[PDB]
C-alpha cells in the first residue's frame, strides 16, 4: 500500500500509468483538429 | 413502357447503395444471416442442444459465444419456424437450434445474392465477370462446409457452430476424427492460401519499390493519378529485380494478376473437394504400410504415428462432452493418457 | 573431427572475413545514381 | 476443307509451369497412390 | 521400390528449376 | 443544396445502426448482471 | 506553421514526424518530451505497484516489474527478499514523476514556443547531420553521461548499502560488494562465451563481483570512449562506411536496441543472479528442476531408491547422468540441467548431484523452495490465468519474467524491422531514390538483358 | 450551426472506448468472470 | 588489383544470379542446408528426439513416404547445447542424437537472413526503393520464430518444428495442446493476415483481370495483350474503381493503385508479423486465453461453453502427446 | 515396405501423360513459323 | 497367375516412352509448313 497520508490520493494513482496512452491518442485528435494536413 | 422496364430502371440507378435485381435476393438474406447470428451469440443459449453457454446473455466473451448446431435428434430437419419441430413458436425455435438453419441457409441464398450482384455489376459497368468466378471459390468452401458435410454426416450438429471458439472445435474435431491435415485435398488448400497470401505481400511489395517517381513529394501516394496512362511502376525493374534474386520473375502484368486470382481459388476448390470426401468419412487418415510395419514392429516410430496417438487422445477425451447425445460414459481406466502427466 | 573443425573455423572465418571488408570496400558508392 | 482450324500454342513458359504443376502433384499424391 | 519413385519425381524438380533460370525465355523488353 | 432525406442508403444505415445501438445497451446491462 | 503541412514538407501526416528531421529546436523538445513520458512511465507505473503491493505476499505473484528492479538494487529488502521497508519504493516513484514534469515542462517549450532551429541561437546546441565532428561530440558526451551512470550503479553496489545477492551464505540478502572483479580476463571471457546452452554468453553471469566489475569496466570504457569522440573526427574508413544523415543514425540505433532487447530478453528469462528469483519468481529451468526436486523429496520420504529407479523409457526416474557424465534430475527437466541456484547448489558435488546429500541433507527450506517455485513456474495464459493452457480458471498468475520476456521480445523484433526500414531508406535517400525510379534515367534500361 | 468533425470524432471514439473498457469490467465482474 | 576485381564481380548487376556480400554468405550456407537436409531426408538413421532413447526415424530409406518423412530434431537430452559434428565422438553418435536438424536449421536460418540483406543489396544495386526485405521479414521472423525462438524459450531445440509435413503437423498439434494457439490473438491476427491476403490476392487478381483493355481476338488468350516494357497501362483502373465501388459503396474502393498496392503488401506482412511474434511470446510461455469454468450459475455448477470443448481436446492431446517422455504431474517445459 | 503395387503404374502414368502431352504442345509449337 | 508386377510397368514404358516420341516428332512435323 501507499503510505497513510497518500491514501485519499490512492484513485488518481490508480489511473496515472494510462496517461502515455492518451499522449498518442491527443496526437491524433490534434491531427484531426488541422484536418491532417 | 411496361412496369418491369420502370422497376428495373429503379433498381439499377445510381445511388450509393447499389441495389439491382439480385438486391432483391441478397439484402434480406444477407441482413437476416448477419442478424441472426448477432441475436444469437447475443441473447441464444445452446443449452437444450449441446448442453453449453453461447451467449453474452450467458456469460460469454467474444470468443466465446456461438449459434450452435441443432440437436443431433433433428437429424437434417431444415428446423423452419412454421415447421412440425417447433410448431410456430419462436422462444421454442431458438431453443432447438433454429437460428443455425435460418443463419445457414438465409446466408447460402445471400451469397448467390452477392454472386448475382458480381455478374450484374459486371455487366452493366461494361466488364468481365472475373470476381463472381473467383467468389465461386468462397461459395464452395461454404456449400462444402456448412452443407454438403453435415448433410454426409448423421444430422446438422457437426456442422461447423457460427462463433470463433466452435469454429476452433471444429478444426481440432477435424484433426482428431479425419486427421485432415494429412488429407492431400487440404495439403492444396493450405498452399493455394498461403500462396495466395504470399503473392499478396510480395505484389503489393514490389510495386511500391519500383515506383517511378512522379512527385517532389516524399510521401509517394500523391504522385498517382487515376486518369493517367502510363504504368506507375517499373515492370522491367521489377523483373530484373525477381530475376536476380530469385531466378524466375513475372514479365507479363495480366499473368501475373490472373495467376493472383487462380492461386487461392484453386486452394479453396481442392478443400471442398476434401470436405466433400470427409463428408462421407472417406479420410486421408492412415497409411496401411507404415501401419502394417508398426503393428508387427515395436520399434517403428514415425510423426505420423505420433500424430496417430494425438488423434486417438484428442477422439477420447472429446467425445463424452462434445456428443452428448451418445451419452458416453468413459470411465478414467479407459481414457488413454501417456506416463504421468 | 579435430581437423574438421579446424577446415569449418578457416572456411567461415575465410567467409565472413569476405564479407566485412567487402562491405567496408566503398559499398555506399556502388549504386546506380550517385557515387 | 474445314475453314474452323486453328493452332495450338504453348509456350515455353507454359511448359514449364504444367511440368511444374504435374511433378509436384505427383510428388504429393505418390504417398497415396502407394499408400 | 517407392523410394526410387520420390527421389525420381524430387531430381527432376530439380533439373525443371535450373531449365527453368537458365533456359528460360528471354524477357525481350519492346 | 436540396438534398433529400429518406434514401436507400438512410434506409441501409438505419437497419444497420438502430440495432446495432440497442444491441450495445443490451450487451452493456449484461456486465452488470450477477449469478 | 512552418514545415507543418505536406506540401512544404513532403511528408504526409502519418510520417509527421519526419517533418523534424531539420528542425533541431522543435526535434530537441520531441526527444525531451519524450524522455519525459518515459520518466513519467516509470514514477507513475511504481506508484501503482506500490498502492496495490502486499508486502507479505511474494512480489512475482503481484504482477510486478519495477519493485523487482529497485528491490534488487537492495532499497527496501531484508534477507530472502522480505520487504523491510516500502519508503524507497514511493521515494523512486514520485522523484521520477516530478522530474517528468521537469522533463514535459521543457519538452513543450521547445516544441512549440523554443526556436525552431537551434544553429541561430547557438553554435554549441546546433547541429547538422552533415557534421561528423559535431555529431561524434554529441555521441562522446552521451558517452560519458552513460559511463557515469555505470560507476553510479557501481557506486551503489560499493559504497551505499550494495546490491541483493542472491547467492549470499545463508540465503539472498543485501550485501556490499568489496572485491569487484578487475581482471579483463574473466569479464571478456564473459563477453567471448558461446551463446548455446551451458555457456550462455553474458547472460551466464553468476555473481555481483562480476556484474560490479563489468560495469566499472563498461563506466570507464564508456568516459574514454566519449573523450575519445570528443577530443578525435571520424577516420577515413568510417567517413567511407556509413551514410551520414540523422536517419542513418537513427537506423545505426535501431539495431542496436534490436539487439539489446533480444539480449535483455534472453537476461530475463534465463539468468537468476541479477533477476533474483525472490523477486522475479523461478525461471522455467528453475521450475522444472524445482518439480524433479519435489518429487524425489517426496517418494525419498516415501521410502524409495532415488539413485536406482528407473523409469518408463530405462533412464533414471529421478537422478541421469547429462552427456558430459554429470549426476543431472531426470525426466524432460534432463534439457534443463545447466541450471544453477542458490537452493540447489547445496546438493551439488564435484560429479554433478550427490546422491549422500541428496539422502542425508535435504533441507526443510530447500524443500519449501521446491515446492514454491514448482507451482509459480513462468506458464499462464492472456488472461492472467496460471498453469499449462489446460488448467482451469482458479490461479491469477503469470510470472513477470514472461511479461518481460514477451514483451521484449516484441519490442526488439520490431525494433529489427524498423532499423531494416531506415537503414534502406536512409540508404535510398542518400543515393537520391527514395522517392521512385527516375523514368528518363531508368538504371536497368542501361543495363545488358541477363539472357 | 457546424459541430467541428474532429470534436464528433473525438466523442464517438470515447464514446466506443468507455463501452469497451465496460466489456473488460464485465469480462472481469458478474457472469463470465469464474468467480 | 585482384581485390577490386573480385568486388566489381561480387556486386556486378550483370550476373544472372547477383551475389552481393550477403549473397557470399548466404551461398555457401544454404548449400550447406540444402545439401544436408536432401542427404538427410533421404538416408538419416533414426534420431532419439525426445532423449529417452526412443529413436524416430524420419527418413525415406527407413521407412517412410513424402508427407511421413522428416529431418528429426536434436535430441532432448542435447537441450539448447551447440551440437556440431566436431563435438561428437564419431558419425554414429552425431547421428544417433539428431545433429542434422541443428546443422540445418543453423546454416539455413543465417542463409534466410543473408537473403533478406541480399534483397535491400540488389534493390539498392538497382535504383528501387528498398522495402521489399521487409515484406520477407514476415516469413523469415516465423522462420526463426518455430526453429530457433520457440527452442530458445522451451530450453531444447528437440521442441523445434520438425523438418517435415507430418512433423510439421505433430508441431502444430502439441502447440495448441501446450499454449492454446488457436485462443491466442496473435495468431487469430495471423490467421486474419493469411486469409485476407489470400481474399486480396484473389481480389486484385480478379479486379485487373476483369478490367483488362482489349487488345486481342477471341482466338488468342488474352495475355498477349500486354507487351513487356510497354509504358501504357494494360487495364482500365477506373472501369475496375467503377465496378469495385458499386459492389460495395465508392469509399471502400481504392482509386489509387498506390495505396491499394500499399495495403496488398500491409495487410498479410502485418498479419504474419503478429503471428510470429504470437510464436515467440508462447516461447516464453505465454499464452492464448484460458476460459475454462469461466461461465458459473448462481448455484456454482459450471456451465461449459466452447472453450471447455476446445480444452477437451487439449487435454487428449496433452495426456497423449511424448507419452514415454514425463515421469511428473506438470509439464513444466 | 508392404505398399500398394499399382501405385508405381499409376504414379508413372500420372507423370507420363500429362507431361508428354505438354511436350507435344511444347514442340509443334517450337516447329511453327 | 504369379507374374512379375514390374513387368506391368515395363510393357507400359515399353509401349508409351517410345510412342509418343514419335508421337512428338509427328506431330512437329505437321506444324511446319
Ligand atoms: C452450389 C449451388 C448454390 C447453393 C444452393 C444452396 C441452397 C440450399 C439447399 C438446402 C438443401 C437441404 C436438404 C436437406 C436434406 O437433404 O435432408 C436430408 C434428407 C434425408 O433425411 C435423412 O434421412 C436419413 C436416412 O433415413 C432413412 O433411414 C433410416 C435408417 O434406416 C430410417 O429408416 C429413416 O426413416 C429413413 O428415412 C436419416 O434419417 C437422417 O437423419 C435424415 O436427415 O433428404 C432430403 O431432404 C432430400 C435428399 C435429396 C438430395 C438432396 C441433397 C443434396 C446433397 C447431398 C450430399 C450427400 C453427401
Ligand atoms: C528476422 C528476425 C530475427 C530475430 C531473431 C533474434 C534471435 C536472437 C535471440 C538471442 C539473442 C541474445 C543471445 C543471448 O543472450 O545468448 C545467451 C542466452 C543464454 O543461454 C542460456 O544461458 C543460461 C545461463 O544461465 C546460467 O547462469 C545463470 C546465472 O544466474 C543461472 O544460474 C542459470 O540457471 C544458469 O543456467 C544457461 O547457460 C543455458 O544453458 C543457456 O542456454 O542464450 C540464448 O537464449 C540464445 C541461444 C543461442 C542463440 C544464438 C543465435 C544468435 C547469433
Ligand atoms: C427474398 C428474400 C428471402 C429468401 C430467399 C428467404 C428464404 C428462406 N427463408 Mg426467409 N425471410 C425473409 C426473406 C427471405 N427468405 C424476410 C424478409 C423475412 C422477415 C419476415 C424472413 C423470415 C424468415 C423466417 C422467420 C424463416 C424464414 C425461412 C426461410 C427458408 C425457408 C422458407 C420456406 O420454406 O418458404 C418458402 C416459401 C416460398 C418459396 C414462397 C412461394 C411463393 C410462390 C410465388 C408460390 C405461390 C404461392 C401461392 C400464391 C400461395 C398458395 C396459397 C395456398 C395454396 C397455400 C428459406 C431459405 C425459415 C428458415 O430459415 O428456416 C430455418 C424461417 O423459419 N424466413
Ligand atoms: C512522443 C510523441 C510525440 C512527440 C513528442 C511529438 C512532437 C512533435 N510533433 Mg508529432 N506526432 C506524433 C507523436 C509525437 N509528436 C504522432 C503519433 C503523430 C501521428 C498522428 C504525429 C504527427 C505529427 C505531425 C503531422 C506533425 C508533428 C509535429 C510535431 C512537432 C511540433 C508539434 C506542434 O506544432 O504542436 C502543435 C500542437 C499543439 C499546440 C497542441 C498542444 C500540444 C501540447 C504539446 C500538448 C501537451 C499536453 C501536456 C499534458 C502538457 C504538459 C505541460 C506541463 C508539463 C507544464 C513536435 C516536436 C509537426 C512538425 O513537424 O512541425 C514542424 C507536424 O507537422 N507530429
Ligand atoms: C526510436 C525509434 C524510432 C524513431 C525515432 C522513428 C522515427 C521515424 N519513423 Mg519509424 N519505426 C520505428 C522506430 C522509430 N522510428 C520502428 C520500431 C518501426 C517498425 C514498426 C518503424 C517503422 C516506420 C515506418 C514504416 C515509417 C517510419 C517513419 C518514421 C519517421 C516519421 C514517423 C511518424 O511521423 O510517425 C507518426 C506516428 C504514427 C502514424 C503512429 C503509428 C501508430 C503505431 C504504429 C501503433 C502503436 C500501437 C501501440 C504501441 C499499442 C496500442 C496503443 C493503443 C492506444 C491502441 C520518423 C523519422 C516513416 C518514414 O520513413 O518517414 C521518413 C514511415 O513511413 N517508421
Ligand atoms: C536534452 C536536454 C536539453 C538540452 C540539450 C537543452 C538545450 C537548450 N535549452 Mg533547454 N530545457 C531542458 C532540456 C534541454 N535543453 C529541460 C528539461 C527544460 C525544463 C527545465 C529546459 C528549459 C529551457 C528553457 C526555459 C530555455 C532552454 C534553453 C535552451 C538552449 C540554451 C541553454 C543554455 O544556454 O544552456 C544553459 C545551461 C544550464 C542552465 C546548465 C544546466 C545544468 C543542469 C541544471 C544540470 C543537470 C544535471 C544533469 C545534466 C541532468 C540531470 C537529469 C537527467 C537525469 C535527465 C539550448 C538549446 C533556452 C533557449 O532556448 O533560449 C532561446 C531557454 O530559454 N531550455
Ligand atoms: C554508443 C557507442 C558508440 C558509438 C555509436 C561509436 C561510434 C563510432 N566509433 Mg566508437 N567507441 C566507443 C563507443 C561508441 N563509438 C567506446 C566506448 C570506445 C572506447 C573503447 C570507442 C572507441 C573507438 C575507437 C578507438 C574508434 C571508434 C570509431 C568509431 C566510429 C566508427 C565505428 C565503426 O565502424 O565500428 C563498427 C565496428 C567495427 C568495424 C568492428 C568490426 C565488426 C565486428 C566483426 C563485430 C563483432 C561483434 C559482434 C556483433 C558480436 C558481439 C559480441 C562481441 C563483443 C564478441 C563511429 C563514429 C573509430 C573512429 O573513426 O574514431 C575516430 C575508431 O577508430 N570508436
Ligand atoms: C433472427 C430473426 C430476425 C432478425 C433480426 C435481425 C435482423 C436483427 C438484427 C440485429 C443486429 C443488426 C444487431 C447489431 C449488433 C451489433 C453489435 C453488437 C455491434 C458491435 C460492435 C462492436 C463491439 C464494435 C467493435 C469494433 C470492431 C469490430 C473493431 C474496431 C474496434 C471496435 C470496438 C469499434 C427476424 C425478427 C427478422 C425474424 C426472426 C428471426
Ligand atoms: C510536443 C507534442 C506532443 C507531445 C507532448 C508530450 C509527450 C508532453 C509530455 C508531457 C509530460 C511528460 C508531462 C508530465 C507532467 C507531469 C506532472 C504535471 C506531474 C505532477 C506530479 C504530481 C502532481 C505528483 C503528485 C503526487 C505526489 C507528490 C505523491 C503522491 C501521489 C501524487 C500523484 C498525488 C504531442 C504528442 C501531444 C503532439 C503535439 C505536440
Ligand atoms: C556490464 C557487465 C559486463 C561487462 C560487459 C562488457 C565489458 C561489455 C562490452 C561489450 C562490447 C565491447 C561490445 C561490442 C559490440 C560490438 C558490436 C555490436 C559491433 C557492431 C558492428 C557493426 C554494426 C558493424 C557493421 C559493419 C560491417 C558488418 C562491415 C562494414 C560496414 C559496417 C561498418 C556497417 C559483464 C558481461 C562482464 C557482466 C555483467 C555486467
Ligand atoms: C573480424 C573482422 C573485423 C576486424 C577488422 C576490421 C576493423 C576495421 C578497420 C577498417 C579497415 C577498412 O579498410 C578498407 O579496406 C579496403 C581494402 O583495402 C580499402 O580499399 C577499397 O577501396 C575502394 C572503395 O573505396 C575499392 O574500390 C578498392 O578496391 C578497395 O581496396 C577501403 O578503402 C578501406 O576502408
Ligand atoms: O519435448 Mn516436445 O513438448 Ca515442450 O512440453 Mn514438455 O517438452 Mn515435451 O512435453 Mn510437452
Ligand atoms: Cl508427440
Ligand atoms: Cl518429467
Ligand atoms: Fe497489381
Amino acid at each position: 500500500k501507499l503510505p497513510e497520508a497518500y491514501a485519499i490520493f490512492d484513485p488518481l494513482v490508480d489511473v496515472l500509468p494510462v496517461i502515455p496512452v492518451l499522449f498518442l491518442a491527443l496526437a491524433f485528435v490534434w491531427q484531426a483538429a488541422v484536418g491532417f494536413r | 413502357r411496361g412496369w418491369f422496364d420502370i422497376l428495373d430502371d429503379w433498381l439499377k440507378r445510381d445511388r450509393f447503395v447499389f441495389v439491382g435485381w439480385s438486391g432483391i435476393l441478397l439484402f434480406p438474406c444477407a441482413y437476416l444471416a448477419l442478424g441472426g447470428w448477432l441475436t444469437g451469440t447475443t441473447f441464444v443459449t445452446s443449452w437444450y442442444t449441446h448442453g453449453l453457454a453461447s451467449s453474452y446473455l450467458e456469460g460469454c466473451n467474444f470468443l466465446t459465444v456461438a449459434v450452435s448446431t441443432p440437436a443431433n435428434s433433428m437429424g437434417h430437419s431444415l428446423l423452419l419456424l412454421w415447421g412440425p419441430e417447433a410448431q410456430g413458436d419462436f422462444t421454442r425455435w431458438c431453443q432447438l437450434g433454429g437460428l443455425w438453419t435460418f443463419i445457414a441457409l438465409h446466408g447460402a441464398f445471400g451469397l448467390i445474392g452477392f454472386m448475382l450482384r458480381q455478374f450484374e455489376i459486371a455487366r452493366l459497368v461494361g466488364v468481365r465477370p472475373y470476381n463472381a468466378i473467383a467468389f465461386s471459390a468462397p461459395i464452395a468452401v461454404f456449400v462444402s462446409v456448412f452443407l454438403i458435410y453435415p448433410l454426409g454426416q448423421s444430422s446438422w450438429f457437426f456442422a461447423p457452430s457460427f462463433g470463433v471458439a466452435a469454429i476452433f472445435r471444429f478444426l481440432l474435431f477435424f484433426q482428431g476424427f479425419h486427421n485432415w491435415t494429412l488429407n492431400p485435398f487440404h495439403m492444396m488448400g493450405v498452399a493455394g492460401v498461403l500462396g495466395g497470401a504470399l503473392l499478396c505481400a510480395i505484389h503489393g511489395a514490389t510495386v511500391e519499390n519500383t515506383l517511378f517517381q512522379d512527385g517532389e513529394g516524399a510521401s509517394t501516394f500523391r504522385a498517382f493519378n487515376p486518369t493517367q496512362a502510363e504504368e506507375t511502376y517499373s515492370m522491367v525493374t521489377a523483373n530484373r529485380f525477381w530475376s536476380q534474386i530469385f531466378g524466375i520473375a513475372f514479365s507479363n502484368k495480366r499473368w501475373l494478376h490472373f495467376f493472383m486470382l487462380f492461386v487461392p481459388v484453386t486452394g479453396l476448390w481442392m478443400s471442398a473437394i476434401g470436405v466433400v470426401g470427409l463428408a462421407l468419412n472417406l479420410r486421408s487418415y492412415d497409411f496401411i504400410s507404415q501401419e502394417i510395419r508398426a503393428a508387427e514392429d515395436p520399434e517403428f516410430e514415425t510423426f505420423y504415428t505420433k500424430n496417430l496417438l494425438l488423434n486417438e487422445g484428442i477422439r477420447a477425451w472429446m467425445a463424452p462432452q462434445d456428443q452428448p447425445h451418445e451419452n458416453f460414459v468413459f470411465p478414467e481406466e479407459v481414457l488413454p493418457r501417456g506416463n504421468a502427466l | 573431427m579435430e581437423t574438421l573443425k579446424i577446415t569449418v573455423y578457416i572456411v567461415v572465418t575465410f567467409f565472413v572475413l569476405l564479407f566485412v571488408f567487402g562491405f567496408l570496400s566503398g559499398d555506399p558508392a556502388r549504386n546506380p545514381k550517385r557515387k | 476443307p474445314n475453314p474452323n482450324r486453328q493452332p495450338v500454342e504453348l509456350n515455353r513458359t507454359s511448359l514449364y509451369l504444367g511440368l511444374l504443376l504435374i511433378l509436384v502433384l505427383a510428388l504429393l499424391f505418390s504417398s497415396y497412390f502407394f499408400n | 521400390m517407392e523410394t526410387i519413385t520420390y527421389v525420381f519425381i524430387f531430381a527432376c524438380i530439380i533439373a525443371l528449376f535450373f531449365f527453368a533460370i537458365f533456359f528460360r525465355e528471354p524477357p525481350r523488353i519492346t | 443544396v436540396s438534398y433529400p432525406i429518406f434514401t436507400v442508403r438512410w434506409v441501409a444505415v438505419h437497419t444497420l445502426a438502430v440495432p446495432t445501438i440497442f444491441f450495445l445497451g443490451a450487451i452493456a446491462a449484461m456486465q452488470f448482471i450477477q449469478r | 506553421a512552418t514545415n507543418r503541412d505536406q506540401e512544404s514538407s513532403g511528408f504526409a501526416w502519418w510520417a509527421g514526424n519526419a517533418r523534424l528531421i531539420n528542425l533541431s529546436g522543435k526535434l530537441l523538445g520531441a526527444h525531451v518530451a519524450h524522455a519525459g513520458l518515459i520518466v513519467f512511465w516509470a514514477g507513475a507505473m511504481t506508484l501503482f505497484e506500490l498502492a496495490h503491493f502486499i508486502p507479505e505476499k511474494p512480489m512475482y505473484e503481484q504482477g510486478l516489474i519495477l519493485i523487482p528492479h529497485i528491490a534488487t538494487l537492495g532499497w527496501g529488502v531484508g534477507p530472502g527478499g522480505e520487504v523491510v521497508d516500502t519508503f524507497p519504493f514511493f521515494v523512486v516513484g514520485v522523484v521520477h514523476l516530478i522530474s517528468s514534469a521537469v522533463l514535459g515542462f521543457g519538452g513543450v517549450y521547445h516544441a512549440i514556443r523554443g526556436p525552431e532551429t537551434l544553429e541561430e541561437y547557438s553554435s554549441f546546441f546546433g547541429y547538422d547531420w552533415k557534421d561528423k565532428n559535431k555529431m561524434t561530440t554529441i555521441l562522446g558526451f552521451h558517452l560519458i553521461v552513460l559511463g557515469i551512470g555505470a560507476l553510479l550503479l557501481v557506486a551503489k553496489a560499493m559504497f551505499f548499502g550494495g546490491l541483493y545477492d542472491t547467492w549470499a551464505p545463508g540465503g539472498g540478502d543485501v550485501r556490499v560488494i568489496t572485491n569487484p572483479t578487475l581482471d579483463p580476463r574473466v569479464i571478456f571471457g564473459y563477453l567471448l562465451k558461446s551463446p548455446f546452452g551451458g555457456e550462455g554468453w553474458i547472460v551466464s553471469v553468476n555473481n555481483l563481483e562480476d556484474v560490479v566489475g563489468g560495469h566499472i569496466w563498461i563506466g570507464l570504457i564508456c568516459i574514454a570512449g566519449g573523450i575519445w569522440h570528443i577530443l578525435t573526427t571520424p577516420f577515413g574508413w568510417a567517413r567511407r562506411a556509413f551514410i551520414w544523415s540523422g536517419e542513418a543514425y537513427l537506423s545505426y540505433s535501431l539495431g542496436a536496441l534490436s539487439m539489446m532487447g533480444f539480449i535483455a530478453t534472453c537476461f530475463v528469462w534465463f539468468n537468476n543472479t541479477v533477476y533474483p528469483s525472490e523477486f522475479y519468481g523461478p525461471t522455467g529451468p528453475e521450475a522444472s528442476q524445482a518439480q524433479a526436486m519435489t518429487f524425489l523429496i517426496r517418494d525419498q520420504k516415501l521410502g524409495a531408491n532415488v539413485g536406482s529407479a528407473q523409469g518408463p523409457t530405462g533412464l533414471g526416474k529421478y537422478l541421469m547422468r547429462s552427456p558430459t557424465g554429470e549426476i543431472i534430475f531426470g525426466g524432460e527437466t534432463m534439457r534443463f540441467w545447466d541450471f544453477r541456484g542458490p537452493w540447489l547448489e547445496p546438493l551439488r558435488g564435484p560429479n554433478g548431484l550427490d546422491l549422500n546429500k541428496i539422502k542425508n541433507d535435504i533441507q526443510p527450506w530447500q524443500e519449501r523452495r521446491a515446492a514454491e517455485y514448482m507451482t509459480h513456474a513462468p506458464l499462464g495464459s492472456l488472461n492472467s490465468v496460471g498453469g499449462v493452457a489446460t488448467e482451469i480458471n482458479s490461479v491469477n498468475f503469470v510470472s513477470p519474467r514472461s511479461w518481460l520476456a514477451t514483451s521484449h521480445f516484441v519490442l526488439a523484433f520490431f525494433f529489427l524491422v524498423g532499423h531494416l526500414w531506415h537503414a534502406g531508406r536512409a540508404r535510398a535517400a542518400a543515393a537520391g531514390f527514395e522517392k521512385g525510379i527516375d523514368r528518363e534515367s531508368e538504371p536497368v534500361l542501361s543495363m545488358p538483358s541477363l539472357d | 450551426g457546424r459541430i467541428p468533425l474532429w470534436i464528433v470524432a473525438t466523442v464517438a471514439g470515447m464514446g466506443v472506448i468507455v463501452i469497451v473498457g465496460l466489456f473488460f469490467y464485465g469480462a472481469y465482474a458478474g457472469l463470465g468472470s469464474s468467480l | 588489383n585482384l581485390w577490386e576485381r573480385f568486388c566489381n564481380w561480387v556486386t556486378s548487376t550483370d550476373n544472372r544470379l547477383y551475389v552481393g556480400w550477403f549473397g557470399v554468405i548466404m551461398i555457401p550456407t544454404l548449400l550447406a542446408a540444402t545439401i544436408c537436409f536432401v542427404i538427410a531426408f533421404i538416408a538419416a538413421p533414426p534420431v532419439d528426439i525426445d532423449g529417452i532413447r526412443e529413436p524416430v526415424s524420419g527418413s525415406l530409406l527407413y521407412g517412410n513416404n513424402i508427407i511421413t518423412g522428416a529431418v528429426v530434431p536434436s535430441s532432448n537430452a542435447i537441450g539448447l547445447h551447440f551440437y556440431p559434428i566436431w563435438e561428437a565422438a564419431s558419425l554414429d553418435e552425431w547421428l544417433y542424437n539428431g545433429g542434422p536438424y541443428q546443422l540445418i536449421i543453423f546454416h539455413f536460418l543465417l542463409g534466410a537472413s543473408c537473403y533478406m540483406g541480399r534483397q535491400w543489396e540488389l534493390s539498392y544495386r538497382l535504383g528501387m526503393r528498398p522495402w521489399i526485405c521487409v515484406a520477407y521479414s514476415a516469413p523469415l521472423a516465423s522462420a526463426f520464430a518455430v526453429f530457433l525462438i520457440y527452442p530458445i524459450g522451451q530450453g531444447s531445440f528437440s521442441d523445434g518444428m520438425p523438418l517435415g509435413i507430418s512433423g510439421t503437423f505433430n508441431f502444430m498439434i502439441v502447440f495448441q495442446a501446450e499454449h492454446n494457439i488457436l485462443m491466442h490473438p496473435f495468431h487469430q491476427l495471423g490467421v486474419a493476415g493469411v486469409f485476407g491476403g489470400a481474399l486480396f490476392c484473389a481480389m486484385h487478381g480478379s479486379l485487373v483481370t476483369s478490367s483488362l483493355i482489349r487488345e486481342t481476338t477471341e482466338t488468342e488468350s488474352a495475355n498477349y495483350g500486354y507487351k513487356f516494357g510497354q509504358e501504357e497501362e494494360t487495364y482500365n483502373i477506373v472501369a475496375a474503381h467503377g465496378y469495385f465501388g458499386r459492389l460495395i459503396f465508392q469509399y471502400a474502393s481504392f482509386n489509387n493503385s498506390r495505396s491499394l498496392h500499399f495495403f496488398l503488401a500491409a495487410w498479410p506482412v502485418v498479419g504474419v508479423w503478429f503471428t510470429a511474434l504470437g510464436i515467440s511470446t508462447m516461447a516464453f510461455n505465454l499464452n492464448g486465453f484460458n476460459f475454462n469454468h469461466s461461465v458459473i450459475d448462481a448455484k456454482g455448477n459450471v456451465i461449459n461453453t466452447w472453450a471447455d470443448i476446445i480444452n477437451r481436446a487439449n487435454l487428449g492431446m496433452e495426456v497423449m502427446h511424448e507419452r514415454n517422455a514425463h515421469n511428473f504431474p506438470l509439464d513444466l517445459a | 515396405m508392404e505398399v500398394n503395387q499399382l501405385g508405381l503404374i499409376a504414379t508413372a502414368l500420372f507423370v507420363l501423360v500429362p507431361s508428354v502431352f505438354l511436350i507435344i504442345l511444347y514442340v509443334q509449337t517450337e516447329s511453327q513459323q
